[PDB]
């Protein structure tokens, strides 16, 4: 079966995240080992650079969080989950951390650096993706869910500012900011307003099924062109995505359609991704019946679009942003609430 | 339409994520 080849990857998956879980790699670099060159990203949860490691010469992107902005914005225990979890998983299209360490004021991940930019810029300069266009990023984020599902993970911050696009065009999703490994329901209030399942926002308690939720949106998006709940105000958002009403464009297929009723259920008994087939009701669905998804793990398809290669350490991609010092103080912050990163 | 009255809207940029 491709279901039993499939549950022996994921067996194997999990033996090997596990490893890392219950024993984390902590203290793999040191700042001076990088020399800064533009921030790329900017934020109430931190910032990213564009830095350039001196023995390697490689580009990365480094994520810098000031440990008291942690404190207060009370993002101690999720920073802590995002970094453990995004150094415990490996998998084709999710963003590679390849050092964390920490000095007396701040904390930093080192990622794999993706020049090509953000899927959010691209779709807003284009307007919108083609069927097939979408379907062949869906079906990435499809699998990654699978893989992070498995692992008891949740995401909960699906959208595309939140996925690069690679060389070969194939994507991968960043920020783990408020993912967590939780086996039973939870009841954290966080994501971003157009992307929320109505059980968050009607405070509820929830489990992994948000996540496809935030999928139909994210499909939604990419094919319209513009979200399926929108408004000025997210009061005004949370009130159209509980409403269980949606419009879709009158160029979307039928298939199309089908599955985005499906994923944007409010019904959590009918919501496709939690019923007793968890993941096959999307992956077996007519809209996805072209999607071979082996040749999609092994990226062996053929991208719909290939960012413009201009150097290893070129930005264009990126907006610009008000550059700050890195300032390390001399005294410790925050010790005993991140002794683990 | 639709389009036009996303494209007007402020929410076009970048979101931020919320919390409580
Ligand atoms: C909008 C936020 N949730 C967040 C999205 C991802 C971004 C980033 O890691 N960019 C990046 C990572 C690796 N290589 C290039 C860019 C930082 C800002």
């Amino acid at each position: 079966s491709e279901q039993e080849s499939v549950k022996e990857f994921l067996a194997k998956a999990k033996e090997d995240f596990l490893k890392k879980w219950e024993n984390p790699a902590q203290n793999t670099a040191h700042l001076d080992q990088f020399e800064r060159i533009k921030t790329i990203g900017t934020g109430s949860f931190g910032r990213v650079m564009l830095v350039k490691h001196m023995e390697t010469g490689n580009h990365y992107a480094m994520k810098i969080l000031d440990k008291q902005k942690v404190v207060k914005l009370k993002q101690i225990e999720h920073t802590l989950n995002e970094k453990r979890i995004l150094q415990a998983v490996n998998f084709p299209f999710l963003v590679k951390l390849e050092f964390s360490f920490k000095d007396n004021s701040n904390l930093y991940m080192v990622m794999e650096y993706m020049p090509g930019g953000d899927m959010f810029s691209h779709l807003r300069r284009i307007g919108r993706f083609s069927e097939p266009h979408a379907r062949f990023y869906a079906a990435q984020i499809v699998l990654t869910f699978e893989y992070l599902h498995s692992l008891d993970l949740i995401y909960r911050d699906l959208k595309p500012e939140n996925l690069l696009i690679d060389q070969q065009g194939y994507i991968k999703v960043a920020d783990f900011g408020f993912a967590k490994r939780v086996k039973g329901r939870t009841w954290t209030l966080c994501g971003t307003p157009e992307y929320l399942a109505p059980e968050i926002i009607l405070s509820k308690g929830y489990n992994k099924a948000v996540d496809w939720w935030a999928l139909g949106v994210l499909i939604y998006e990419m094919a319209a062109g513009y979200p399926p709940f929108f408004a000025d105000q997210p009061i005004q958002i949370y009130e159209k995505i509980v409403s269980g009403k949606v419009r879709f464009p009158s160029h979307f297929s039928s298939d199309l359609k089908d599955l985005l009723r499906n994923l944007l259920q409010v019904d959590l008994t009918k919501r496709f991704g939690n019923l007793k087939n968890g993941v096959n009701d999307i992956k077996n669905h007519k809209w996805f019946a072209t999607t071979d998804w082996i040749a999609i793990y092994q990226r062996k398809v053929e991208a719909p679009f290939i960012p413009k290669f201009k150097g290893p350490g070129d930005t264009s991609n990126f907006d610009d942003y008000e550059e700050e010092e890195i300032r390390v103080s001399i005294n410790e912050k925050c010790g005993k609430e991140f002794s683990e990163f | 339409t639709t389009y036009a009255d996303f494209i007007a809207s402020g929410r076009t940029g970048r979101r931020n994520a919320i919390h409580d």
